[PDB]
């Protein structure tokens, strides 16, 4: 899985970041971000199901935007208002729908660092 | 028999809702059927398919759908996998043909096909020989979803995206399967 | 080390029969070793497992291979949003 976006910032803007995959069974599988503060356990950004849709964490629900594209099969995760509190690691996560369960997380991208 | 309207369906039903129909009190001349050049598909449990027209059953069915061609070797008995787990399930003492091949000329558009579905979320696998047709959002974890969407809760069918541009492993089939039966009943068709 | 480690994981508000077990190693991205309790990903090979239910979740490794030093986390699938430990 691949990443790019904005590496640096400065505080009060927007930020944008896209996860990109090579394969071609990229319409099945719900897809998460996670985000991870310096050195500090883990967060829960928000996931995108099978069909086209989006579920957002309640704390940055306004602030965040998830979409994708599917053909190029890209994700594309946006935050309206960037500051000195958000700078973290970010990884794209993926989930493969089995009958009646879900394998949560099961591959991790590389992800980025912003600040 | 009418079997040239079966296998001349302009639309072919979702795989989640097979499309059946029933052939009784007939003359069965199966040969016809060959007269579609491409087969990439074509198998035969019980029955030589080269002896098919010198037997006597009481009654066919034919059901007919459109799969994917990665998916057509999960329409044997004794299978699993997200179709025959989910949508079409073969009893081990089966009695029948099956016979797939591509339609990627009329099923397939630049713009992107969504008129075929395929479930993708159940409780429980399926009976053989049983259909379940309900739209109803899947409900995942402890939490009623109340019929909304969410977290954990979501829509059970899943659609294909049919593009001209796909590899081979992803232009769809059409698969029909015809299943014998004879009983107490006089042996009609022959 | 060297023999047997055990860790736990509690809830504090609800039960849940739903939780996973990552790994982490030095700057490498996390991996999933066990999902839905005792279930295991077909990754494991040295019997990284653990069972239970009620709250009190448990993680067990038989013994320490030279490659097991990591920062194995928790995690929650039901109750939004998901939270690790
Ligand atoms: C199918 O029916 C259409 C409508 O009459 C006809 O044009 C076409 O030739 C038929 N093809 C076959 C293979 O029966």
């Amino acid at each position: 899985i691949q990443q790019w976006g904005a590496g640096l910032l400065k505080p009060s803007e927007t930020l944008s970041l896209t996860c990109a995959v090579y394969d071609e069974s990229f319409s099945d599988y719900f897809w998460t971000w996670i985000r991870q503060s310096p050195g500090m356990g883990l967060e829960w950004i928000g996931e995108v199901t099978h069909t086209g849709s989006a579920n957002y964490n309640p704390s940055l629900m306004s602030r965040v935007t998830m979409s994708r594209d599917t053909s190029k099969n890209q994700i594309s995760l946006k935050l309206t208002s960037v500051t000195a509190a958000d700078t973290a690691v970010y990884y794209c996560a993926r989930d493969s729908p089995l009958g009646s369960i879900i394998k949560r997380g099961d591959y991790w991208g590389q992800g980025t660092l912003v600040t | 028999c009418p079997f040239h309207e079966v296998f001349n369906a302009t639309t072919f039903a979702s795989v989640y809702a097979w499309n059946r129909k029933r052939i009784s009190n007939c003359v069965a001349d199966y040969s016809v059927i060959y007269n579609f050049a491409p087969f990439f598909a074509f198998k035969c449990y019980g029955v030589s398919p080269t002896k098919l027209n010198d037997l006597c059953f009481t009654n066919v069915y034919a059901d007919s759908f459109v799969i994917r061609g990665n998916e057509v070797s999960q329409i044997a008995p004794g299978q699993t996998g997200n179709i025959a787990d989910y949508n079409y399930k073969l009893p081990d003492d089966f009695t029948g043909c099956v016979i797939a091949w591509n339609s990627n000329k009329l099923d397939s558009k630049p713009s992107g096909n969504y008129n075929y579905l395929y479930r993708l979320f159940r409780k429980s696998k399926l009976k053989p020989f049983e259909r379940d047709i309900s739209t109803e959002i899947y409900q995942a974890g402890n939490k009623p979803c109340n019929g909304v969407a969410g977290s954990n809760c979501y829509s059970p069918l899943q659609s294909y995206g049919f593009r001209p541009t796909y590899g081979v492993g992803h232009q769809p089939y059409r698969v029909v399967v015809l299943s014998f039966e004879l009983l107490h009943a006089p042996a009609t068709v022959c | 080390v060297g023999d047997r480690v055990t860790v736990t994981c509690q809830a504090s508000q609800g039960i849940t029969n739903y939780v996973n077990w990552y790994q982490q190693k030095p700057g490498k991205a996390p991996k999933l070793l066990i999902y839905h309790a005792s279930h295991l990903e077909t990754g494991v090979p040295s019997r990284f497992s653990g069972s239970g239910s009620g709250t009190d979740f448990t993680f067990t490794i038989s013994s320490l291979q030279p490659e097991d030093f990591a920062t194995y986390y928790c995690q929650q699938f039901d109750h939004l949003p998901p939270t690790f430990g």
